[PDB]
């Protein structure tokens, strides 16, 4: 009847397969960003924290769509942070990235999962739709 | 297949949704099927507007949010909520289009007929899905199990079935299914945890009583020996410990919580202990193989993770069946997810890489073809 | 913004007004909210006239002055000389016409309807204020402490709060205001102080032992320990000098000042200690999200500018809450201004910018309006 | 706990900022005022002690409004002094500045953020209001 530590295996594979497509997923997400936001001169060796306060996901948004995005205050606070990617969230919400966890808070976490939850759901909406300039 | 072309199974079993692609053995995606949603208001300036979390995250918020799952017993309640754990599923965790892949979508026999076609369109219209295939649990569990004989009790989290088989042959009249599953022990659960004085009337603790049961709440092999030793608390006494850091002690009502699988009086219905109901199932079978139904008695699903279990089965078909010869029952590992992985073994089988319902099959023929392939 | 359109951030607690510019990092305008009017006559011809000394010039001329605050507890009692403060702070420090500007105002929560409705209309009637908001305190200073989660307790002058927070999700029923603050600890220390024979039955006075109390009444970490120690006066008697020249000599008086704060029965009512108040409030919170309550209390406030609340705090909720878990106090430096500062910053957030009450938004559709803006 | 010596840091940084505002707004007074007591060619350079007496605000306010206003008797000694402001004040609160801390005293004494606060006051019921002629 040794399903629990079974799942403890399965779990860790279940994460473990999950994270081989989330670091080859954020090293194609790497190189496509390093691709864009390099137009602004900004290089990210991290994803989870040089997008992490959300205007430089901002940056990213205002190159890919050729735009401009607000750039709301920022510091150390969190509420610096959120209002940020709240203007993010602005624009991807235009984009039709939806709020399945794909969040103001998981982009300042830098959730492993959500914050390239988020930013893979720019790229299937990026060469899907007009996130592009 | 396989991050190519690559049917996504997808497990959409009340209480949690499991998800991979064909062929993987382990899906990469398992989170709660629920949605969360804010019950009290928020006054703050740059706050996640978050009007509709969904699934996992809706574990870390529990207090503010109200939790639902928007489907029951395998009976679809809410299809856009339904559809925001798919949408998070194969944005989130899939991480893919489902416009490319066939979706190898997992649901409950015995389905009143919406909750295949709209389960189904909704894959096929909201999303595009070229080809998919909405499946039968137990089979599935069957598959990962990899036998053909026998009889599958899959207790997910909200719907117990006996599914008998022999030899790819089923016996639908004797397929039964019941609604003892681990969303029920919770209400059980909450009900007899009260009368120590502990109420927790929101589902958030639902979930975390339901965590105490996944944990502590084995099946009493003997069921009122087991409350006769309940008198002298010695070890069915243990300490629990809650996320607000307050404790629990509970002694009896850990075994007799998923005694209610076995009793259901407890809860208060007709309803038959599940031994009675593999039992009931073998009473509708034919004579000449009764006998390997008895010997293959297979287990399955999330309820069914719980301790002391299966003893009580051996011993108590045992007591119902010919005791003349033998009543193995088989439990293999990883039963709540055999159902997802003989799904993501089963598109890797070329013979059912033709039995899709594929996109124009969907569209020009019928929703109802999807009953022609899904039987 | 910033000297622009300039949103004019306008901290109307009790005690003191703190006032500047939207972006300002530090309120330019600090100055008691008091009006001075003369007592005793003055037969002199040539002599200020000044009826109506307002704010920091009635400190310069206690004696003959009657001191007195616009505004009891976040009530707004006298609503001309609020105007008085007012047109003070927007004439004299921050020198500027509010007919341009947002007027960023803060407010106690849990106010009676006229103190919203009628803070605004003097604003936007008497004054002309092309837009404004007014404000609740503790979650501007959760903005200068800039965070989401936890219970943030401002005690100002007038009102001690326990306010929740969980990102973003404020908890409305679990928000408790009460009145112990420095306002009343000073009348505390008036009835305590003249058991060493020093009676002081001027307002003039009260601010001055409030000046003794923000100074030398800290908080026993242990109470009647340092009462116990109170026998054998070594380092807890000091000298205090008067204006007049004159010396005080306080021991223990010290400590039991804000003991008050603590142990409201030196006041003599039902009101428990801050630490059971906040510990009240987590009562009514869900259990999934008191943990992160209790990590993070933060403080706020100018009666918790005093020496030995936070340790006392930590100690305390640890006696009162789940030890098992971390009790954290968060308490930042310029927790008196932190209630501005986090205005100063939140006016900066251009989506804040939309959440103004503009003038005609005012003026044709409400003053209920305000309510449906600041909640 | 330590928001007091950090209140000695931020006190001395919120009358900063009042002295950045209230130097260049004296700026502002003294070109705005050397516009004006140039008509009866006297010269400002410093509000504070020019115009403390009263009698030489009653010579702005006599240019402003471009009017006469009564000058009594001045000298060495406080009440002197007071006087004249008491009929600069006369006209003042004539035109409305209030007696809001702006004051005979303050004029006297030269307090520097009344003083200012009474003749910025008087800016702002010039440009508003009218003061002038």
């Amino acid at each position: 009847n040794d399903s629990s530590s079974a799942r403890l295996f399965e779990r860790s594979r279940i994460k473990a397969l999950a994270d081989e497509r989330e670091a080859v997923q954020k090293k194609t997400f790497t190189k496509w960003v390093n691709s864009h936001l390099a137009r602004v001169t900004c290089r990210v060796g991290d994803l989870y924290s040089d997008l992490r306060d959300g205007r430089n996901l901002l940056r990213l948004l205002e190159v890919l769509s050729g735009e401009i995005l607000p750039k709301p205050t920022k510091g150390r606070m969190r509420i610096h942070c959120l209002e940020n990617v709240d203007k993010a969230l602005q624009f991807l919400k235009e984009q039709k990235v939806h709020l399945e966890n794909m969040g103001s808070h998981d982009i300042v976490d830098g959730n492993h999962r959500l914050t390239l939850g988020l930013v893979w759901t720019i790229i299937l909406r990026f060469q899907i739709q007009d996130i592009s300039v | 297949m396989d991050d190519d072309i690559a049917a996504l199974v997808v497990d959409n079993g009340s209480g949690m949704c499991k998800a991979g692609f064909a062929g993987d053995d382990a899906p990469r995606a398992v989170f709660p099927s629920i949605v969360g949603r804010p019950r009290h208001q928020g006054v703050m300036v740059g706050m996640g507007q978050k009007d509709s979390y969904v699934g996992d995250e809706a574990q870390s918020k529990r207090g503010i949010l109200t939790l639902k799952y928007p489907i029951e017993h395998g009976i679809v309640t809410n299809w856009d909520d339904m559809e925001k754990i798919w949408h998070h599923t194969f944005y989130n965790e899939l991480r893919v289009a489902p416009e490319e892949h066939p979706v190898l979508l997992t649901e409950a026999p015995l389905n009143p007929k919406a909750n295949r076609e709209k389960m189904t369109q909704i894959m096929f219209e909201t999303f595009n899905t070229p080809a998919m295939y909405v499946a039968i649990q137990a089979v599935l569990s069957l598959y990962a199990s990899g036998r053909t004989t026998g009889i599958v009790m899959d207790s997910g989290d909200g719907v117990t079935h006996t599914v008998p088989i022999y030899e790819g042959y089923a016996l639908p009249h004797a397929i039964l299914r019941l609604d003892l599953a681990g969303r029920d022990l919770t209400d059980y659960l909450m009900k007899i945890l009260t009368e120590r004085g502990y109420s927790f009337t929101t589902t958030a603790e639902r979930e975390i009583v339901r965590d105490i049961k996944e944990k502590l709440c084995y099946v009493a092999l003997d069921f009122e020996q087991e409350m006769a030793t309940a008198a002298s608390s010695s070890s069915l006494e243990k300490s629990y410990e809650l996320p607000d850091g307050q404790v629990i002690t509970i002694g009896n009502e850990r075994f007799r919580c998923p005694e209610a699988l076995f009793q259901p009086s407890f809860l208060g219905m007709e309803s038959c202990g599940i031994h009675e109901t593999t039992f009931n199932s073998i009473m509708k079978c034919d004579v000449d193989i009764r006998k390997d139904l008895y010997a293959n008695t297979v287990l399955s699903g999330g309820t069914t993770m719980y301790p002391g279990i299966a003893d009580r089965m051996q011993k108590e078909i045992t007591a119902l069946a010919p005791s003349t010869m033998k009543i193995k029952i088989i439990a293999p590992p990883e039963r709540k997810y055999s159902v997802w992985i003989g799904g993501s073994i089963l598109a890797s089988l070329s013979t059912f890489q033709q039995m899709w319902i594929s996109k124009q099959e969907y569209d020009e023929s019928g929703p109802s073809i999807v009953h022609r392939k899904c039987f």
